[PDB]
């Protein structure tokens, strides 16, 4: 039950948090899911921001912090691409390990769409 | 009648036998063959098969008279007959691997090869005289020679799955010829070009290899023929050349653990290749570490941990089977303690991962359904050879020191009492391991008053110290002093 | 020690069959079970100290004779065509064993009862 | 060949008899006598092992859709000049000519 | 603290007779492998014996001693008697005894005249705690110190057992198993009103004498009520279930449950004695009928 | 679950008529066929007549039997065994029996 809010390449706030009223200590996630296309992983975080990870072509450009105490992540989309008409689910997984680009973890939300 | 090609035999026209065995090989070829009258009235059938066995048949009909061998083979009422000296010589002369007849043959054809290595397996499966007399024959140094001679001969799946079977079974259940292959023969050197071939299939090698199915199930026997002679007594065993080809295996083997096998061998896939990754030269084993930056890894501490938390998810995927734990929970922990406990990017990573979730302050240690609580709960289970590797692990993770181990485990007193002599003295010392005393949350304010083998709960209220002492109530020692 | 027999056959000449003589807790480490010739007139179990769990001495019998220490009972079996599986069906419990020796001695006590 | 110290040459002397794909070459050196020891190997691809006395100073390759196995040691001290040897890692077959 | 019985090695957590019980010991033993007129033997060592002879033993059937431990099987009986708890030092006190048939004799060596038990501590071992540390096998603590200064709210009491041993009596000319008298006075230990919540550590020492000797089958006389099979784990976990839920307080108090190997440090036994051979075994049974 | 209903005359010298009927349902069955358990030795094959083809009789002796698509014929008093009808697709299809 996660929320989050949301013409040139530009710098863009993105503050998710757990403010749907959501138990989030465990390693979030962020996925994009363009029109036609399915669920897109491009951010994993673990706790105490310590390990990161992006995907081929996201890692310079839409860097992702955590304060963990608030259980809220911050994302910096800077720079505006083509690429950014996707929904976007924070998500948050249940496993141990840096698992991609396998949904196995509920939690969807309702997902966010960046004009 | 499949009876009546007993008796037909014994006339022994050629069309009549011949196709009778025929049809009896396409009808009986199934698993699980006749169920009353065999075990009086194919007996017969067995000993004039084994009869014509011992002379050399024509050069027709073998594929036919060898699949009704495999056939009598499948029942276990003729292996008596079919499990005998001579027996087993006409059988290893038509299967080429006996070194009694090498310069002799001129060149088979793969199909009654592979039909006579069938036989062989069935036979060395389930007769203990058939164990003694390989033992007694030497059928491996043959054996060798095959599985040596594959860079130059195209020999397919079924021949070569099939003698490399036979080797695992003959490594299975005789530990003489294991060790003579071992010394003798430099059979890791051979396995490992065997594994070179495996995974020389090509299978887009820049990005993650995909090993087909043929080559895969290859791969998974010829790990299961390492992990049977990989074993014995190589703990301490250290040599520089020796090592190299340990390393050789090592890094094979890095390559190896971040695949994915077709179908669904993905999982036994991945339990047999750190099965052989376990027992190895410990000192051998931080080149698993031994992994480049790259695009897309998990760069922690400066190095690369790639297969080190790929094998972590491996363990939390394998920890779930909970009818057989000691198969397929071990190795994995072992390695993972030792490769954590030469490396402080290791120990620090995953002390840094799996330990520091706390709990909520005031449950119980034990309920939670994180991979700590799972492991807690796992120390206490009733195989002492599990509980020690998970408390082995738990204490080498917890960067060797007791007061950390006890911070966040109530039972690590017994956990540790007898690992080390008590624990409470100078053993396991303080860390030279990185290792600064302050780690730290907003925890532990609980634990200003850490009552610390439960959880920490302050409700011990009953006094009843109603009169006195002992009265019927502690003079229990007069019951005591004979135990 | 104070234990009656039962058990026996089928009177036939042909009944082989087991018999039972129940002891009462135990038989004793410096003691056994044993029995006697076996007729009521004109000695089956040739049980020992520990293992000598030998064959009829002046009967030369077929006698499978067992005891069950966990079930505190001598179960033999006088079959395969006993002619020599009469009434008095005497079983000795011990106080002493050397050689199964089952000539009318080397009992705590003599059963009573029957057999067939 | 009496190298000053400092660099060396990239020593590409082909091998005879099977081909330089999923056969993994290497290098063995060796003082002048018995006493061999292997020096480095190379995996399916680019994946070079070595000895302790070799880091750093010496880069292999097995150079793949290229002919010969180029070996780039350099800042090499006077403990190097000895015979080294090229063959396959895992089976090692037939040795070559020597490296003065 | 640490209570328990005198028979798992408690120093891990840091005018004699009267040995005459081989021959008990060889006819529990399933192989009558006598030497001579036996009946003649222990029967006299049990002529005059339970009090005072003349001298810890005596030149009359000393000698006969003497002729039972001249049969070279019976020290084979005692060599594998395993499940016969003697003197450790049988051996020696046959030596001594042999020299000390004769009179005019004294032995200096095992006890002086004017020994090892394990007694007490009350120690502080200051390891970022208090940790009090003490030990309750002597009956030393029947004078003026029961149980010293009202020292309750004990963090953990521990009463450690060998399992392998019930068909042994310790009380004698009865049956009354050790496990079944252990779990008759664990019912006095836990339901007290002293150590009401705090963690009853049960402790359950030599798993390998249990391993083998599983060939005596479990139902003899010691679970005579109900038996399971013959395997090591549903009789571990049948006793373990037994003896946790005998504990009247199920669901309050915290029983910590443990098991342990007796003495192998070396890491032989650590995956490569047992956890290969399972391996082994599946990695066989995985396969076969081609 | 194929089970069967073998009884027994205990009687020497004289007829056995038994039964030997299909409960379990399970397909592959295709022969009945017999087994004599004498009390002190393996169970012993006598009536192996598979119904495909000619029927095939005791191998020691030729009391006459038939098949249910049974009839034992003719007992002697000694030639005594714990009797089962045997049908099968997997092996042991025994059933339960009696004997005289």
């Amino acid at each position: 039950q996660l929320q989050e809010s949301g013409q040139a390449g530009d710098s863009l706030r993105l503050s998710c948090a757990a403010s749907g009223l959501i138990v989030s200590n465990y390693a979030m996630g962020w996925f994009r899911q363009a029109p036609g296309k399915e669920r897109e992983f491009v951010a994993y975080i673990n706790w105490n921001g310590g390990v990161t990870y992006y995907t081929n072509s996201v890692k310079g450009r839409f860097t992702i912090s955590r304060d963990n105490a608030k259980n809220t992540v911050y994302l910096q989309m800077n720079s505006l691409k083509p690429e950014d008409t996707a929904v976007y689910y924070c998500a948050r997984t249940s496993r141990a390990s840096v698992t991609t680009r396998v949904a196995d973890f509920g939690y969807w939300g309702q997902g966010t769409q960046v004009t | 009648e499949p009876r009546a090609v007993a008796d037909a035999l014994e006339t022994g026209e050629e069309d009549a036998v011949t196709e009778a065995l025929r049809s009896f090989n396409r009808e009986h070829s199934q698993s699980f063959t006749f169920d009353d009258a065999q075990q009086e009235d194919r007996k017969r059938l067995a000993k004039l098969l084994v009869s014509v066995l011992e002379q050399g048949l024509s050069p027709k009909h073998r594929v036919t008279w060898l699949q009704t061998i495999r056939i009598l083979s499948r029942d276990r009422s003729c292996l008596d007959s079919f499990a005998s000296r001579q027996s087993l010589h006409a059988l290893a002369c038509y299967a080429d691997i006996a070194i009694s007849e090498e310069p002799i043959p001129q060149p088979p054809d793969m199909d009654v090869l592979l039909e006579s290595l069938k036989c062989l397996c069935n036979l060395v499966l389930s007769s203990p005289t058939a164990q003694m007399l390989a033992a007694e024959a030497r059928l491996v140094v043959r054996l060798a020679e095959r599985v040596g001679l594959y860079r130059k001969r195209s020999y397919p799946h079924e021949v070569q799955f099939f003698d490399l079977r036979l080797l695992f079974l003959l490594t299975a259940l005789r530990t003489d010829v294991r060790q003579q292959l071992f010394q003798e023969l430099h059979g890791v050197r051979l396995l490992t070009d065997a594994l070179e071939l495996t995974l020389g299939v090509a299978p887009k090698e820049n990005p993650l290899v995909i090993l087909p199915a043929q080559e895969t199930e290859r791969a998974m026997e010829i790990l299961k023929v390492l992990f049977n002679i990989t074993f014995d007594s190589v703990k301490r065993e250290v040599d520089e050349e020796d090592a190299a080809l340990y390393r050789y295996l090592g890094t094979l083997l890095r390559h190896c653990v971040m695949a994915d096998a077709a179908g669904d061998r993905t999982e036994e896939f991945h339990g047999h290749t750190v099965n052989l990754l376990g027992n190895l030269p410990l000192k051998c084993l931080d080149v698993l570490l031994a992994l480049e930056l790259h695009e897309g890894s998990l760069e922690f501490m400066g190095v690369n941990m790639d297969v080190i938390n790929a094998l972590l998810a491996f363990l939390e995927k394998r920890l779930h089977q909970t009818h057989r734990l000691k198969e397929c929970v071990a190795p994995v922990l072992s390695v993972l303690t030792e490769c954590a406990r030469m490396h402080r990017p290791a120990r620090k990573f995953l002390k840094a991962q799996v330990l520091p979730p706390l709990r909520d302050v005031r449950t119980r240690p034990e309920v939670g359904d994180l991979l700590r609580n799972k492991l807690v709960r796992l120390m206490t289970h009733l195989d002492t050879d599990v509980k020690r590797v998970a408390a082995e692990f738990l204490f080498v993770l917890c960067s060797e020191s007791v007061p950390r181990f006890i911070k966040y485990t109530g039972y690590g007193n017994a956990a540790g009492l007898l690992a080390a002599r008590g624990l409470m003295a100078g053993g396991r010392p303080e860390g030279q391991y990185s290792e600064d005393e302050d780690t730290d949350t907003e925890e532990y304010r609980e634990a200003k008053a850490s009552i610390n083998p439960v959880t920490g709960r302050v409700e011990e209220k009953p006094p009843n110290p109603m009169e006195g002492m002992t009265e019927e109530q502690k003079e229990h020692e007069a019951m005591k002093l004979v135990n | 020690v104070q234990l009656q027999e039962s058990g026996g056959g089928l009177v036939q000449a042909g009944g082989s069959l087991r018999l039972s003589c129940a002891a009462s807790v135990r038989t004793s480490d410096t003691d056994g079970m044993a029995w006697f010739r076996q007729a009521p007139g004109k000695f089956v179990g040739g049980i020992r100290w520990n293992s000598a769990t030998w064959y009829a001495d002046f009967v030369k019998g077929r006698f499978t004779i067992s005891r069950d220490n966990a079930k505190n009972t001598l179960y033999l079996q006088m079959n395969s065509l006993k002619p020599e599986d009469t009434a008095l069906y005497y079983c000795a419990r011990r106080a002493y064993g050397f050689d199964t020796d089952s000539r009318e001695s080397a009992y705590s006590n003599w059963g009573q009862g029957t057999q067939v | 060949g009496l190298v000053q110290p400092g660099g060396s040459l990239r020593l590409s002397c082909a091998a005879s008899g099977i081909i330089f794909r999923s056969n993994g070459m290497a290098w063995y050196r060796q003082a002048p006598g018995k006493e061999r020891e292997w020096v480095a190997s190379i995996t399916s691809f680019g994946d070079a092992i070595y000895r302790d006395s070799v880091k750093g100073r010496f880069t292999i390759s097995r150079d793949n859709a290229r002919n010969a196995v180029s070996l780039q040691t350099n800042s090499l001290k006077t403990e190097d000049t000895a015979v080294y040897y090229c063959n396959t890692y895992p089976v090692n077959s037939a040795w070559g000519q020597g490296t003065q | 603290l640490l209570l328990g019985a005198g028979e798992s090695g408690k120093s891990t957590i840091v005018t004699i007779q009267s040995i005459i019980a081989i021959i008990r010991a060889m006819g529990r033993l399933k192989i009558d492998f006598g030497d001579a007129a036996r009946a003649d033997d222990a029967r006299q060592l049990f002529v005059l014996a339970g009090a005072a002879e003349e001298g810890f033993m005596t030149a009359e059937l000393a000698g006969v001693i003497k002729r039972l431990w001249k049969d070279s099987g019976v020290q084979a009986c005692f060599n594998r008697s395993r499940e016969y708890q003697l003197n450790d030092s049988a051996a020696y006190y046959l030596n001594d005894l042999d020299r000390i048939a004769q009179p005019n004799y004294i032995p200096t060596q095992q006890d002086v005249l004017r020994v090892k038990t394990t007694g007490i501590v009350e120690t502080h071992f200051t390891f970022k705690d208090l940790h009090f540390k003490m030990f309750d096998v002597g009956g030393q603590r029947s004078e003026r110190k029961k149980w010293i200064h009202c020292f309750e709210g004990v963090t953990a009491i521990i009463f450690c057992v060998a399992l392998s041993d019930y068909d042994l009596v310790l009380a004698e000319d009865e049956e009354m198993n050790r496990m079944h008298e252990s779990m008759k006075l664990f019912d006095s230990i836990c339901n007290n009103k002293w150590f009401t919540d705090t963690s009853i550590i049960l402790f359950l020492n030599k798993k390998d004498l249990f391993e083998e000797k599983i060939k005596k089958s479990p139902l003899t006389i010691c679970y005579p009520e109900y038996a399971g099979s013959n395997t090591y784990e549903e009789a571990a976990a049948y006793i373990q279930c037994q003896f946790e839920d005998l504990n009247k307080r199920k669901d309050t108090k915290e029983i910590y449950t443990h098991f342990t190997c007796a003495t192998d440090t070396k890491n032989v036994q650590f995956v490569f004695d047992a956890v290969t051979d399972v391996i082994i075994k599946n990695n066989l049974k995985d396969c076969g009928l081609f | 679950q194929l089970q069967e209903s073998g009884g027994g005359l205990v009687q020497a010298g004289g007829s056995l008529r038994l039964s030997c009927a299909a409960s379990g349902g399970i397909v592959h069955i295709s022969s009945m066929g017999w087994f004599r358990q004498a009390p002190g030795k393996q169970r012993e094959l006598v009536a192996t007549s598979p119904s495909n083809g000619d029927i095939r009789y005791a191998d020691s002796v030729k009391g006459r039997f038939t098949l249910s698509r049974l009839q034992m014929n003719s007992l002697e008093p000694e030639d005594t065994a714990v009797y089962y009808c045997h049908s099968f697709s997997y092996n042991n299809y025994y059933g339960q029996g009696t004997q005289v």
